[PDB]
Parts: C-alpha cells; structure tokens; sequence
C-alpha cells in the first residue's frame, strides 16, 4: 500500500499566514481517516456535500489541503457564504464547497510572552476576492482622490497588519491552525481511494 | 459618501493600533503593582508615554473630517469622543503653569503636617493618628485644636494656589467653547442621539434640586436623633435648638457619620449579626468566597469567570519577599483578560467586597463586544451601582441561611432590623447633602458669580442653611476651607457619588420586583431568579453606545431618576424616628453660633 501523507499538514512545525495559506495537492495514494483523528479536541470539526459519518467508500481524483493560522474568533468565518474581514479579504470559499474543515488550538506553541508577531492578515482591500484566489501584493493602499504617490500618510495605509498572540490573551484572541480538505473529481482515471 | 469611507478606515486603523498600545500600557501597570521595584515604575512610565503621545496625535488628526458631513449614528459619536481631547488647546507656557500649580496643590496636601503646641516634637501626620483621633475620641478640646489646626495649615497654604487654579481651568474650558470648567464637567452626562430621549447639560442641576426636596424630610429626623444622643457626651456645648458642631459630627470633614455608631446605638442588648465565628468553625479559605460569589452569580444566569482568573489573578497576600500596595481592584486589561487583586481576609468585609469587584468584572465581561472607543460605562455610577446592588443582595440573612452559616432555626427580630437600617441611613444620608452641597459651591464659585473675597462666608452660610453644621470658631478669609478635602485638591469631580446613590435603589427595586418578593425591601435577593439576569444582562452589554436614558428604561422603566425608592427602602426607620422623636423638636436655626456669646 501506499499511505497518503497526512503528516505534513497535521504536524508541521511552522503555519503560513493568512493571507498566504499553504496549499497542497494529493493524489494517486490510500486516505485513511484514523490518522486525522490524532489530536484530541477538534474544536472545529464541520463537513459540507459528505458523510461526517465514517465514509471511505466514495473516491476521488485530486485532494487539496489548505493550512493557516487564525484567530479564535474568526474561525466561524470559515464557511461557504459568509462576510467578515478573513472571509472577504484573505480566504474566500465557494457555495458548492464539497469538503471539511478543522481546527484546533494552539497556544502552546504559537505564543510568546514578548509576541509573535511573524503572523500577518490584510485589512485594506479595493474588491472582494474572488473563491480559492489569494493576493500577495503590498501596494500602498489609497482610499482618497488625492494620488498616494508611493508613500504613506493622510488618507493613505499600509494593508497588512499582525497578530502579536501572548499567553494570557483570553480564548477568542488565542492562535487557532485550520486545515480544510477540498475533494476534486474531474474527468480522470480515480486516483484517491480507501484501504 | 466619499467621507464615510475615509471614516470607517480611519477608525479600523485606530482600533487596530489602540487595542495593542492600551494592552502593553495596562499589563506594564500591573507588572509594576504586582511587584514593586524601580524598573517596574520606569517601564509603567515608557509605557504610559507612548500611549499618550498617540492618542494626542489620533486626536490631533481626527479634527479633518467634518461631523456634518458623516451619519452613521456610531461613527459620529466615536469621531466625537476621539476629537474631545482639547486640553492641549493652549499655549504651551499656561500648560506648564497649570501643571507646577497642580503637582504643588497636590504635594502640599499629600505632605500637610500639624504639630502640638504643647511639645513641637509628635507633629502627626494625617494616616498615623489623625483620622484615628477624629474617629475614636471622646473629648472635645483635642478635636477642636486637631479641626483647628488642619484647617489653618491646609487653607493657608491652599487659598492662592486655588485662586489662580480657577482662572487658569475657566481658561482651558474656554479654548474647547465651553462656556466655563463646570459645563466641562456637565458635559459628560449629556445624551443626544435618537428622538425623545435627548438630555442637555443644564438639566442636571435642576432634577438634582428636586430630588433634594425629598430627601429633606426623612435626614432632618436623623438629625434629630443625633443631637439628643450627643448631648449626652456632650452636655453643655450642644443645644436643642441649634446645629451641630463641625468636628463632633466623627470625622475630619464630616463626610460619613458611621463612626457616630457606637454612641447612638438604640438597643444594647443583642450585637449586630457577623458570621465570621462561623467561618472560623467550619474552616474557611481565601478560595472558597470566590467560590461562593461565583456560585451566587451563576444562579441568576450570568456568564462564569474566565479559566484564566484563577491562574493570573492574585486573591492572597503573597506573605514573602514581595511588597504589594493592598487595595481591592478590578483589572479589566484588555484582549479578553479579567482579574482581581485583594488581600483576602476570613472576614464577611472581604466576602462583601469579594462581591462587589467581581459584579464589576461581570460589567466589564458585558460590555467587552463593543468598539474601543465605546468600551465604557453609560455614566460614571454604573459600576458602583452595580457593584452596591450585588452587595446588597449578598448580605441579607436569608441568603446566608441557605449558605450555612447561620442555623436553620433562626428567629428574625425587628430591632435588628431597625439597628441595620440606622446604620444603612448614616452610611448615605449622611453623606448626600455634603456631596450635593460641595458640588453647588464648585458649580457657583467657576461660573464667575460668588465674588473673590467672598468665598468662606458663602461656603459657611451654605453649610448653616442646607446641611446644618455650624463652625466653632471664626474663620477670616484668608483660609480656605474647601481645599481640605482629596477631590478638591487633586480636580476630580464629586456628583457621581450622588447619581451612584440615586440609581442603586431604583435598580435594587426593579431586580426584586422582577423577582417575585413581597414583604419588606431590606430582605430582598435576586438569587434563584433567571429573569433578574436577564434584565440585568440586557443593559449590562449596550456599554457607551448609546443614550444613558434608554439603558435606565431598559433597566426600570423611566427616562429619568427618582429618589422614592429610598423612601421605600428606609420607611421602616422614618417611622421608628418619628415614634421617637415626639419629644425633641425637628429642625434646626441659623442664629446660634457657638464662639459667640
Ligand atoms: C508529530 O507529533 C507528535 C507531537 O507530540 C510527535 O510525534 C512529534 O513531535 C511530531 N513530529 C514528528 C513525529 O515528526
Ligand atoms: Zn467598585
């Protein structure tokens, strides 16, 4: 057998920001579900368009695993048609989204007492972003008549901002991993299948 | 339009900032009272400045956009509160003046020494030996020198430094167009917003006159009850038909009369209840009234604390190598952290306030949904309101009968009823004509209307006429009497002690009401009942968002206060005084004077 690699994305030592997640494609493998069920508390744990019911039966052609770090809070902005600042500036999912979602708690490792502030989200964006696209551009953002003229001021802001987590924020502003798994079956030989 | 976008991303960015700096300032401030040391104080002081420095500059910037041009009903009035920060709005030679003079006035009280004329070599302080003397003495001669020679050193020292105070706070409230400092005060009780509910300044002084005209009634028969009494103490000096002397009222300003307690007692024979025997019996711990407070707030529905509070809150004296300043606070430090510091006791005093601070952090949990510049109480007696009723209702003796303390078979008398309801009324009616009467004089005296070298004779008239306490000995107008008191030396304001005391009755009837309780009302709990809570809690998260006004009918029902609540609380003693008081006479004349012939 050949075992897909569900390690990478369930231990990994580091999570990208925001604003770019970590995609990663799986195919041609054997999925198990008893390794996802690894960490004990699954704060977050919602599937659309499949069984939450043990369902290994049904296989598909490709797998896409899309990792970040958010906060308490913004984890109920995860959904497919839903407005908020994640879901409209930094991630966005579709209204056929056949998949799952996943998150879990990670204070204990992505908070420090002086603040981590290597993690970053956009706040300033012109349009909405359109599903499964993501935006890495740090233009200077302008929301007056007057030209900004590359450098910042009145009327004119930087996109990016961070978190800075600690560890005695409460439970909402605490540092959250998501991982959502999303199941493509296109016109292809099937390729991902059960044991 | 073009303005309300600029708007909405001006402020996200000030929240964004704000949230991060206000954190760093208040956990630096706690890191500095947990644990005092040098490199505390100095971090406390960088994290301070930068704090102030970009708040002066928000405000500074906000001024560009126009209040007119935007409506949104929630922009507007956080654009407001940013911009109100006009006390930079002088030359900066005044701002230095102004400053010197304020950190002298305040020097000066903080180091005030008094010595004896017998021997120069004692010269007490106000902490050690003062206050004790003014609160457990019994002869006259050595409170008259002590009140005597506190009020020279402190009016004599004060007077032209308040002077030129004055002028220079009518100043600043002028640059901001205000019409003088105490419409600056004034101006935090104002509500605008939607129709019928709209409050202006000018309002707040005239309900405070009416709500006096029903207190007047029921404090002259406690005046009455008094005199009698300390003219037992002091047979020839106090006269049935006079006033009461200024330093026998058992305080150094006369504020409070609890200390007057154990000479004007009506019964001996049986104490007061005091569970703390009983506590010491079954083996209490620091724990376990937090324990119980919890418990009590968790039985009428409200959320429970944090799993954090147990962890970074101190409730314990350390009782090692560490030097903590004892006072009970409540630290709401932002990003969702909660705590308490108390140097807990095994007595019902620190059960009580136990109470209190955490009703203060439940407030705080309420409202935490809201923008920063919103994240504040409706008016300045909320919290103390809030943290009274809870109080109020933990210390009733049906809720300690289910608690244990006390037997099951207990037998409820009417003079201890009587005995807790006297102490209760010179707790605050005591203390309300003083609170009001300080706050008219302040009010007059910046207006621009008592005349400079006719303050003390004003002062003194008012105190004969609506009070009735009568100086001893003549003051010249070089003194300054009102000066002696921490707010008027240090500028804070004084009138939120009486709004505090207004609302806390009227929210103690409508929570007991809400709760199916009939009887008396000094025996009511809002325990076991989930619709208190709600009600409770259905004003208790609207924060500084809106109107004052609606946020008191949503908790009782009334655009504006009422004092009869008191009345209903206190009937039981106005009618035990007025059985009482059938000999003696009610009233008091302005024509004695006691230095006089
Ligand atoms: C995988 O997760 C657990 C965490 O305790 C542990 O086996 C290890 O630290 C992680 N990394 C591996 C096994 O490479
Ligand atoms: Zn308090």
């Amino acid at each position: 057998t050949n075992l897909c690699p569900f390690d990478e994305v369930f231990n990994a030592t580091r999570f990208a920001s925001v604003y770019a997640w970590n995609r990663k494609r799986i195919s041609n493998c054997v999925a198990d579900y008893s390794v996802l069920y690894n960490f004990a508390p699954f704060f977050a744990f919602k599937c659309y368009g499949v069984s939450p019911t043990k369902l290994n039966d049904l296989c598909f052609t490709n797998v896409y695993a899309d990792s970040f770090v958010i906060r308490g809070n913004e984890v109920s902005q995860i959904a497919p048609g839903q407005t908020g600042n994640i879901a409209d500036y930094n991630y966005k999912l579709p209204d056929d989204f056949t998949g799952c979602v996943i998150a879990w708690n990670s204070n204990k490792l992505d908070s420090k007492v002086g603040g981590n502030y290597n993690y970053l989200y956009r706040l300033f964006r012109k349009s909405n972003l359109k599903p499964f696209e993501r935006d890495i551009s740090t233009e200077i953002y302008q929301a007056g008549n007057k030209p900004c003229n590359g450098v910042a001021g009145f009327n004119c802001y930087f996109p990016l901002r961070s978190y800075g987590f600690r560890p005695t924020y409460g439970v909402g502003h605490q540092p959250y991993r998501v991982v959502v798994l999303s199941f493509e079956l296109l016109h292809a030989p099937a390729t991902v299948c059960g044991p | 339009s073009l303005i309300e976008e600029k708007a909405e991303s001006f402020l996200n960015k000030f929240n964004q900032e704000a949230e991060d700096l206000s954190y760093q300032s208040s956990l630096a401030s706690w890191n500095y009272n947990t644990n005092i040391t040098e490199e505390n104080a100095q971090k406390m002081n960088e994290a301070a400045a930068k704090w102030s420095a970009f708040y002066e500059e928000q405000s500074k910037i906000a001024q560009n956009f126009s209040l007119q041009e935007i409506q949104n009903a929630t922009i507007k009035r956080q654009l407001k509160a940013l911009q109100q920060s006009g006390s930079s709005a002088l030359s900066p030679d005044k701002n230095k003046q102004l400053n010197t003079i304020l950190n002298t006035m305040s020097t000066i009280y903080s180091t005030g020494k008094v010595c004896n004329s017998m021997n120069p070599q004692e010269c007490f302080l106000l902490e050690p030996g003062l206050d004790e003397i003014m609160a457990t003495s019994t002869d006259y001669n050595r409170r008259l020198w002590a009140w005597e020679g506190w009020r020279a050193e402190v009016g004599k020292q004060l007077r032209p430094l308040y002077e030129e105070y004055v002028v220079l706070k009518n100043e600043m409230a002028r640059a901001n167009n205000y019409e003088d400092y105490g419409d600056y005060w004034r101006g935090d009780y104002e509500a605008e917003g939607v129709e019928g509910y709209n409050y202006n300044r000018n309002q707040l002084i005239e309900d405070v006159e009416n709500t006096f005209k029903e207190i007047k009634p029921l404090y002259e028969q406690l005046h009455a009850y008094v005199r009698t009494k300390l003219m037992e103490v002091y047979p020839s000096y106090i006269s049935p038909t006079g006033c009461l002397p200024a330093h026998l009222l058992g305080d150094m300003w006369g504020r409070f009369w609890t200390n007057l307690y154990p000479l004007t007692t009506p019964f001996l024979q049986k104490p007061n209840i005091d569970v703390t025997d009983a506590m010491v019996n079954q083996s209490w711990d620091a724990e376990r009234i937090f324990k119980e407070a919890e418990k009590f707030f968790v039985s009428v529905g409200l959320p429970q604390m944090t799993p954090g509070f147990w962890t970074n809150s101190m409730l314990t004296e350390p009782g090692d190598d560490r030097k903590v300043v004892c006072h009970p606070t409540a630290w709401d430090l932002g990003h969702g952290d909660f705590r308490i510091k108390m140097c807990t006791k095994v007595t019902m005093d620190n059960f009580l306030t136990a109470h209190h601070e955490m009703g203060h952090i439940q407030y705080d949990m309420a409202y935490a949904k809201q923008p920063f510049l919103l994240r504040n109480g409706a008016n300045e007696g909320f919290h103390e309101a809030v943290g009274e009723i809870m109080s109020l209702s933990a210390a009733t003796p049906k809720h300690l009968k289910s608690i244990g303390l006390l037997p099951s078979n207990f037998q409820e008398d009417n003079e201890t009823e009587i005995n807790f309801l006297l102490k209760q009324a010179l707790t605050i009616v005591g203390t309300l004509p003083f609170t009001y009467m300080l706050e008219k004089w302040r009010w007059m005296v910046f207006q621009d209307k008592i005349p400079r070298e006719q303050w003390t004779k004003k002062w003194w008239e008012m105190k004969r006429e609506i009070v009735g306490v009568v100086e001893p000995l003549p003051h010249d107008e070089t003194y300054c009497d009102p000066a002696s008191l921490f707010h008027v030396s240090n500028d804070y304001s004084f009138i939120r002690y009486y709004t505090r005391t207004i609302y806390q009755f009227q929210f103690q009837e409508a929570l007991c009401q809400a709760a199916k309780h009939d009887g008396p009302l000094h025996k009511c709990d809002i325990s076991n009942s989930t619709e208190a809570g709600q009600k409770l809690l259905n004003m208790l998260s609207l924060g500084n968002s809106g109107p004052w006004t609606l946020a008191l009918e949503n908790v009782v029902g009334s655009r504006n206060m009422d004092v009869k609540p008191l009345l209903n609380y206190f009937q039981p003693l106005f009618v035990w005084l007025k059985e009482q008081n059938r000999n003696s006479t009610v009233g008091w004349s302005t024509d004695w004077s006691p230095y006089a012939d």
